[PDB]
RNA sequence: GAGCUAGCCCUGGCCAGGGUGAAGCUGGGGUGAGACCCAGUGGAGGCCCGAACCGGUGGGGGAUGCAAACCCCUCGGAUGA
RNA sequence: GAAUGCCGGCAUGAGUAACGAUAAAGAGGGUGAGAAUCCCUCUCGCCGUAAGCCCAAGGGUUCCUACGCAAUGGUCGUCAGCGUAGGGUUAGGCGGGACCUAAGGUGAAGCCGAAAGGCGUAGCCGAAGGGCAGCCGGUUAAUAUUCCGGCCCUUCCCGCAGGUGCGAUGGGGGGACGCUCUAGGCUAGGGGGACCGGAGCCAUGGACGAGCCCGGCCAGAAGCGCAGGGUGGGAGGUAGGCAAAUCCGCCUCCCAACAAGCUCUGCGUGGUGGGGAAGCCCGGGUGACAACCCCCCGAAGCCAGGGAGCCAAGAAAAGCCUCUAAGCACAACCUGCGGGAACCCGUACCGCAAACCGACACAGGUGGGCGGGUGCAAGAGCACUCAGGCGCGCGGGAGAACCCUCGCCAAGGAACUCUGCAAGUUGGCCCCGUAACUUCGGGAGAAGGGGUGCUCCCUGGGGUGAUGAGCCCCGGGGAGCCGCAGUGAACAGGCUCUGGCGACUGUUUACCAAAAACACAGCUCUCUGCGAACUCGUAAGAGGAGGUAUAGGGAGCGACGCUUGCCCGGUGCCGGAAGGUCAAGGGGAGGGGUGCAAGCCCCGAACCGAAGCCCCGGUGAACGGCGGCCGUAACUAUAACGGUCCUAAGGUAGCGAAAUUCCUUGUCGGGUAAGUUCCGACCUGCACGAAAAGCGUAACGACCGGAGCGCUGUCUCGGCGAGGGACCCGGUGAAAUUGAACUGGCCGUGAAGAUGCGGCCUACCCGUGGCAGGACGAAAAGACCCCGUGGAGCUUUACUGCAGCC
RNA sequence: CGAUGUCGGCUCGUCGCAUCCUGGGGCUGAAGAAGGUCCCAAGGGUUGGGCUGUUCGCCCAUUAAAGCGGCACGCGAGCUG
RNA sequence: UGGGAGAGGGUGGUGGAAUUCCCGGAGUAGCGGUGAAAUGCGCAGAUACCGGGAGGAACGCCGAUGGCGAAGGCAGCCAC
RNA sequence: CCGAGGGUAGGGCCCGUGACUGGGGCGAAGUCGUAACAAGGUAGCUGUACCGGAAGGUGCGGCUGGAU
RNA sequence: GCGGGGUGGAGCAGCCUGGUAGCUCGUCGGGCUCAUAACCCGAAGGUCGUCGGUUCAAAUCCGGCCCCCGCAACCA
């Protein structure tokens, strides 16, 4: 439930920030922690090839366990629920009976204190990790490995979900956050449930300070550039586009579809995105 | 007004200085360069 | 050639003193329970006034200058992008 | 002899401007060949959150002393940051290295690239970050946490004793963290003392006083005391911490918890060791057996890794502790004590500046710490002032114009002007009081007003102390005194009404534009399923992101409210396995060259044959576009209505003479005595219009218009005054410019604007202060304009290529 | 074109006369008063404001009158911008 | 106190029919629509037919002149 | 001291008037259509929504004051 | 200054490419209806802005003229 302010000064008027509420600890697992080294937006060249990036807050990165299979049978207990400045999603803290501690990302609903586990034998429940063959049609399910033991690389972001539709041999048929409908194979491992914070969305930045604190430098138009710099730059006054409407680079940036088109996954896709 | 020549020696000698060059292929043919000519010092005097 | 300047990275430092009084919390009233109201406490903010510091709005002087951009009087920001 | 030639020399302007902050000088005495300028003394003025003091950077002998004054110093110089010479910088503890890691650099492995080279794990290097043992005083002309004195401490080696499963580059803990606000207790620092110590002083009318003036401390091991920080103890299981593990992690049981105990810091005390003023006498000596105490204010610093709240969620590695592994347990490690050992580099001086960066001893720039007192609400603000440091390296006169900076002004009060430009006014605090409108925060310091000093009397609360005295901080009431005036000096909003633009704080053309531009939260479109798209790279490799569609790229629009209409014929993009066209290649009807021939060689039609293109559809918050003529109503006028031509479809809502309106100062209304501007309306909108967004919008603005109140030297209309210049004298002494010059006016003439030619007129020679009409004055080989088959930036359905993509 | 600064304003004037006013005349469809038209005449005078950058022009309130032109659209080594 | 009817309300669950769309099959010259047509859809293989899949919405028969509620109104089935 | 009232400043209510603008009422013989009364030739009314020269039309839900 | 246009009463074809003036509405006569409109059956009306030329022949092609709308008028 996203908390608000009064409109005591000008920002403070539609500024909403995240209600926190499920968070029960406040600094984050010592052992678990590495530092976050922020780029700017500069490859090893010293260049930049992401623009508009850098000065954000600084952080120390929280390391996740996307691959679940690394303790399979091993139930863990939910210790904690922590703010990861990493991701959209909040992550839960386990503790395994093995004594070993580790993060995964919380999906909705878990409690402070239960059991989760993993493996083929796993109980279809919240929090749990089956590999997609286990896992029953019709079920949402989140931290979906793209391929078999290279780690869940689908369904990460706050709120976000996939479904799955039905089985098809060594696969199931996934509806992904996107919309399109993918073959992803059986022996990947998912997470039953969505991802958590599904109000994350509804946060209104509020102000142009709060976009400097997450590392969004000003985005400059290139309507208001020089035709030197932006297909859009130059002309006396405003100007409308002109031509077809571009990126800095040249290409056209309204429909102009951009996957390659021989790519080998295109046997694993059943239908594009919707909207 | 801040001008613009603000001495340090380690900027100095860490962008000038003789191992800098060595370390070039172009700061090799300021040596050779600065050497053939007869140059007195190869490279700046920063006192260290 | 980035010892000027523009951006970013790492690591440190700086911001007198006043002012306003958000949420919460405590109590009181209110209701079936509530919303909510009031008082206190509280100390929020690209909040208000103003040094340092950062600027450079208006005018005047300077114009083979004190100065290849300066001086004076005014003025902007000053917990923040 | 000419090239705005080149190099050098010397002229002109000229004894001219200038001599670098307007903080400021005067006298006496020295020294010396020579003194406004050096030294000393007295008087005066200036800085005092500095114009004082201490670090760092950078500078590199500039430091101290003696002897010098040719050049340097904007004058002088006997002086100096200058010349010559001699002297001077001392560390186990300060800083750095023999320690650790950050970005980044480098880089055994490994990857890539014609060559050169580019990447890259660990590792290594890399600091103003971590870690680490010295405080006070004295001494030199010049160094001092470095020498000396006192009291302390660290490491390494060896030895002795006691204890112990010892042992690491390996495991674990810890190191280890943000921003705002903040408790308790301290210290630093400061104010007072009728208490203690002090050379003295009594003036000029009074004062021998509970008088004036001066001072009243620093450091310190163990122990102790006050305040804090850190920390649970035992046991059983154990499958995780990439071998092991008694450590660490997880589970269970007992006991202990706002404690206590142990541990570690800060402060106080502490054996001792120091220091110690005015004033007088020549840096010193005396003062002096100097005294060294009480109360109060009190940090932003200390305890510290403290507490709370918040979101944007806040380094690493070593030192250190623990666990064990090989190994070894005659060893090794831990503790205590002793003797020995302890290296390299810096250390002078300047350091908001005359020694650094600006060609200069240059009104500019330069990071950190200390920065005292009184008063003004507070403070680092302001005035004065301590300690300390200075009067700015040309002076002496004079008392014009004129310029600068400043003060005042009769009556009027914006009449000035493009514009109240500028300068007035207002001004701090306390209380009274405060409108439209609003997003309910605001608008608001709205507006407007009243108070403000001194004295006596009564009295309420807090802090410390003790509950009292004293001190200290907030106040309340009554009666009075004085002046023109009580924030009596200095620092310190003029206000209101109304439009345009932009929501707002923000950002910008360093050095003519700060804005209405850029950014911005927010809205929409579109791409992207992850070895993502996109970007940099020949590549490897990076960024994206150790992210995963509530995510990332691109594009427009730009808070918010109410909204965003119609056109898909053209261009773009998306979709479309048909058909059309289509390169290499396949195919090989049919020819040709040659040879005696087998054969070798070349041409080659139908037909098969990708993408792209056509072709069929979709698509506007994609590129974009959204008509013309004619007629019509029972007064007139005007047309709801009709007719016809064209379109892909003919501009919707809302706005409108507008940052858009040419005709235009449109017409009417308001404001004014008067209004080409302004505000409100009208609508034949030259040429508004809906995300190059349409119409509004409280709040905000060093934006741009218009009005009014206040107040004024802006003005009628100027006057007087101050200081710094200008002027005169002594010293030092430039500049651009310059064909040569013995360089007048008129009317003509002339390459059409004449000191220079003609005619007339006028004028004795040479300067000084002034003014700017001319010398088509100076400056800059016109930016405008053209010319050149000159150049460069930019665009595209110009040509032709290339990267990239298909 | 190896530069002749370009509107207007301010300041400071100076000249011409095709005379706005003031002085002198003739004619008048001049009764007086006040006008009209032409002649002579350049000595002196020829206001303050609103609007606009304005020159000009309109408007307010006066006036004897509110003249028109030249001087590089007089005058930026005199100012403004 | 003991009992009864009920589309009374709220939550969660879930069942078949149908329409649309998508993929496979088989198949060809029209489909659709209307007063009649036309637009549209269809040899780039539609309509009609079978199998599979996705998704949303509404609950046929019972059903009544019925029942519940204060009104607005409440209908597959199931539990609370 | 209080004190008629005078003066400066800011509010509230009423009244009059104002370029222009909005609908309303009325007016013997105006222009356009034909919405309603018959099933008024699409049954009508209705709350709301959007649109359109105009009456109106259409969506959603409601009423019979609906005919056969 | 560059461009397009002028033809029955209204709005438009024919002009390029010489010989043939056409379309919708309007107007006139009749029909239907009680009557009007709509609707049905028929008819008239244009010497093609103008003067001049080319030609056997000019709306048509070429000139001058009148007109009626447009695009433009920039560097100072
Ligand atoms: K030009
Ligand atoms: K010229
Ligand atoms: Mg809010
Ligand atoms: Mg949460
Ligand atoms: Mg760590
Ligand atoms: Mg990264
Ligand atoms: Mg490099
Ligand atoms: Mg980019
Ligand atoms: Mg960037
Ligand atoms: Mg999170
Ligand atoms: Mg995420
Ligand atoms: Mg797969
Ligand atoms: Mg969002
Ligand atoms: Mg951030
Ligand atoms: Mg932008
Ligand atoms: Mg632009
Ligand atoms: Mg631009
Ligand atoms: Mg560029
Ligand atoms: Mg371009
Ligand atoms: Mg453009
Ligand atoms: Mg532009
Ligand atoms: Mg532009
Ligand atoms: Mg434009
Ligand atoms: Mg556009
Ligand atoms: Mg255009
Ligand atoms: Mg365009
Ligand atoms: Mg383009
Ligand atoms: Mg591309
Ligand atoms: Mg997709
Ligand atoms: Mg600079
Ligand atoms: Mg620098
Ligand atoms: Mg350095
Ligand atoms: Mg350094
Ligand atoms: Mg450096
Ligand atoms: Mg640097
Ligand atoms: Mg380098
Ligand atoms: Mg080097
Ligand atoms: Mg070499
Ligand atoms: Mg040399
Ligand atoms: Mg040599
Ligand atoms: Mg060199
Ligand atoms: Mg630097
Ligand atoms: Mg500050
Ligand atoms: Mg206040
Ligand atoms: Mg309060
Ligand atoms: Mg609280
Ligand atoms: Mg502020
Ligand atoms: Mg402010
Ligand atoms: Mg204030
Ligand atoms: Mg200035
Ligand atoms: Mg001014
Ligand atoms: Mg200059
Ligand atoms: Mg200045
Ligand atoms: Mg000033
Ligand atoms: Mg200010
Ligand atoms: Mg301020
Ligand atoms: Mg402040
Ligand atoms: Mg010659
Ligand atoms: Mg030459
Ligand atoms: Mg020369
Ligand atoms: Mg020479
Ligand atoms: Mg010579
Ligand atoms: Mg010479
Ligand atoms: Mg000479
Ligand atoms: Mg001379
Ligand atoms: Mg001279
Ligand atoms: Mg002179
Ligand atoms: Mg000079
Ligand atoms: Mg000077
Ligand atoms: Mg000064
Ligand atoms: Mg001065
Ligand atoms: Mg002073
Ligand atoms: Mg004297
Ligand atoms: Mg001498
Ligand atoms: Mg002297
Ligand atoms: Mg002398
Ligand atoms: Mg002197
Ligand atoms: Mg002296
Ligand atoms: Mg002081
Ligand atoms: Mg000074
Ligand atoms: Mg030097
Ligand atoms: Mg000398
Ligand atoms: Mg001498
Ligand atoms: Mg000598
Ligand atoms: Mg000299
Ligand atoms: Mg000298
Ligand atoms: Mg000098
Ligand atoms: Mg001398
Ligand atoms: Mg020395
Ligand atoms: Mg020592
Ligand atoms: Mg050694
Ligand atoms: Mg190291
Ligand atoms: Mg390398
Ligand atoms: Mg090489
Ligand atoms: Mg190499
Ligand atoms: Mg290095
Ligand atoms: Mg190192
Ligand atoms: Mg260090
Ligand atoms: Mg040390
Ligand atoms: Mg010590
Ligand atoms: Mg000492
Ligand atoms: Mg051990
Ligand atoms: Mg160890
Ligand atoms: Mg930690
Ligand atoms: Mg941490
Ligand atoms: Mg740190
Ligand atoms: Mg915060
Ligand atoms: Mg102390
Ligand atoms: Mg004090
Ligand atoms: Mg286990
Ligand atoms: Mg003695
Ligand atoms: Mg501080
Ligand atoms: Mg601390
Ligand atoms: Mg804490
Ligand atoms: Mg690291
Ligand atoms: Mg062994
Ligand atoms: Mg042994
Ligand atoms: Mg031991
Ligand atoms: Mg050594
Ligand atoms: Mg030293
Ligand atoms: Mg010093
Ligand atoms: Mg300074
Ligand atoms: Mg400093
Ligand atoms: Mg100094
Ligand atoms: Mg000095
Ligand atoms: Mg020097
Ligand atoms: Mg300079
Ligand atoms: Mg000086
Ligand atoms: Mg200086
Ligand atoms: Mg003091
Ligand atoms: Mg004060
Ligand atoms: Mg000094
Ligand atoms: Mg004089
Ligand atoms: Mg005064
Ligand atoms: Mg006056
Ligand atoms: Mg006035
Ligand atoms: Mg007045
Ligand atoms: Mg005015
Ligand atoms: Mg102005
Ligand atoms: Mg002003
Ligand atoms: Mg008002
Ligand atoms: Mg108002
Ligand atoms: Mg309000
Ligand atoms: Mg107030
Ligand atoms: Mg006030
Ligand atoms: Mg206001
Ligand atoms: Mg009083
Ligand atoms: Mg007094
Ligand atoms: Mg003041
Ligand atoms: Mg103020
Ligand atoms: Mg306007
Ligand atoms: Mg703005
Ligand atoms: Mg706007
Ligand atoms: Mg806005
Ligand atoms: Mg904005
Ligand atoms: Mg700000
Ligand atoms: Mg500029
Ligand atoms: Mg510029
Ligand atoms: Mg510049
Ligand atoms: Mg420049
Ligand atoms: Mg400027
Ligand atoms: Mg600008
Ligand atoms: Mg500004
Ligand atoms: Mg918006
Ligand atoms: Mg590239
Ligand atoms: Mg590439
Ligand atoms: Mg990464
Ligand atoms: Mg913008
Ligand atoms: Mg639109
Ligand atoms: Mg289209
Ligand atoms: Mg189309
Ligand atoms: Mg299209
Ligand atoms: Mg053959
Ligand atoms: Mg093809
Ligand atoms: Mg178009
Ligand atoms: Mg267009
Ligand atoms: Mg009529
Ligand atoms: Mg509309
Ligand atoms: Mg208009
Ligand atoms: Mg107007
Ligand atoms: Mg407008
Ligand atoms: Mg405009
Ligand atoms: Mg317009
Ligand atoms: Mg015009
Ligand atoms: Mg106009
Ligand atoms: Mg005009
Ligand atoms: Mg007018
Ligand atoms: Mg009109
Ligand atoms: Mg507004
Ligand atoms: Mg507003
Ligand atoms: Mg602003
Ligand atoms: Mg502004
Ligand atoms: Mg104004
Ligand atoms: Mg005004
Ligand atoms: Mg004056
Ligand atoms: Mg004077
Ligand atoms: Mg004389
Ligand atoms: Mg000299
Ligand atoms: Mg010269
Ligand atoms: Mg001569
Ligand atoms: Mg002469
Ligand atoms: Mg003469
Ligand atoms: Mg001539
Ligand atoms: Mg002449
Ligand atoms: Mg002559
Ligand atoms: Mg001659
Ligand atoms: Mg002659
Ligand atoms: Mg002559
Ligand atoms: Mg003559
Ligand atoms: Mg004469
Ligand atoms: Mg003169
Ligand atoms: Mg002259
Ligand atoms: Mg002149
Ligand atoms: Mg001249
Ligand atoms: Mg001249
Ligand atoms: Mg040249
Ligand atoms: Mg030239
Ligand atoms: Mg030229
Ligand atoms: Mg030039
Ligand atoms: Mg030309
Ligand atoms: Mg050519
Ligand atoms: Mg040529
Ligand atoms: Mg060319
Ligand atoms: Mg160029
Ligand atoms: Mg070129
Ligand atoms: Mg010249
Ligand atoms: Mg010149
Ligand atoms: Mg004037
Ligand atoms: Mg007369
Ligand atoms: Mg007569
Ligand atoms: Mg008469
Ligand atoms: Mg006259
Ligand atoms: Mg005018
Ligand atoms: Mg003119
Ligand atoms: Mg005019
Ligand atoms: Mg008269
Ligand atoms: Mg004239
Ligand atoms: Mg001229
Ligand atoms: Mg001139
Ligand atoms: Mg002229
Ligand atoms: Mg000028
Ligand atoms: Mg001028
Ligand atoms: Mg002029
Ligand atoms: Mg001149
Ligand atoms: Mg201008
Ligand atoms: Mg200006
Ligand atoms: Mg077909
Ligand atoms: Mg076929
Ligand atoms: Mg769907
Ligand atoms: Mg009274
Ligand atoms: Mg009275
Ligand atoms: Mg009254
Ligand atoms: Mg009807
Ligand atoms: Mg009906
Ligand atoms: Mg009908
Ligand atoms: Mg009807
Ligand atoms: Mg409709
Ligand atoms: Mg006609
Ligand atoms: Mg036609
Ligand atoms: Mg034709
Ligand atoms: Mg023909
Ligand atoms: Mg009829
Ligand atoms: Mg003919
Ligand atoms: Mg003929
Ligand atoms: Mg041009
Ligand atoms: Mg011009």
């Amino acid at each position: 439930a996203v908390k608000k302010f009064k409109p005591y000064t000008p920002s403070r008027r539609f500024m909403t920030v995240a209600d926190f509420s499920e968070i029960t600890k406040t600094e984050p697992e010592k052992s678990l922690v590495k530092p976050l080294k922020k780029t700017g937006g500069r490859n090893n060249q010293g260049r930049i090839t992401v623009r508009f990036r850098g000065g954000g807050h600084k952080r120390l990165y929280r390391i996740i366990d996307f691959k679940r299979w690394d303790k399979v049978g091993i139930p863990a207990k939910v210790a904690a629920i922590e703010y990861d400045p990493n991701r959209s999603a909040r992550i839960a803290l386990l503790h395994y009976v093995d004594g070993e501690k580790r993060y995964i990302i919380a999906p909705d609903g878990l409690q402070v204190g239960q059991q989760v586990v993993a493996g083929p034998d796993a109980p279809i429940q919240v929090g749990n990790a089956l590999p997609l063959r286990f896992i029953p049609v019709g079920t949402v399910v989140h931290a979906v490995e793209l391929e078999p033991k290279k780690g869940a690389k689908l369904a990460r972001a706050a709120g976000t979900s996939a479904q799955i539709q039905g089985r098809e041999g060594d696969y199931v048929i996934l509806r992904l956050p996107s919309g399109e409908l993918r073959k992803v194979h059986g022996e990947c491992y998912a997470t039953v449930g969505a991802v958590g914070n599904a109000d994350h969305k509804n946060i209104v930045l509020g102000k142009a300070g709060r976009s400097r604190w997450l590392g969004r430098r000003p985005h400059v138009r290139g309507a208001a550039m020089n035709p030197v710099d932006h297909p859009h730059g130059g002309g006396e006054g405003r100007a409308p586009r002109g031509r077809p409407p571009a990126s800095p680079w040249g290409w056209q940036t309204k429909g102009l579809k951009t996957r390659k088109r021989r790519k080998p996954s295109s046997r694993f896709i059943i239908a594009r995105r919707k909207k | 007004m801040k001008r613009t020549w603000q001495p340090n020696r380690r900027k100095r000698a860490k962008t000038h200085g003789f191992r800098a060059r060595m370390r070039t292929p172009g700061g090799r043919k300021v040596l050779k360069r600065r050497r053939q000519k007869g140059r007195w010092r190869l490279t700046p005097a920063v006192r260290k």
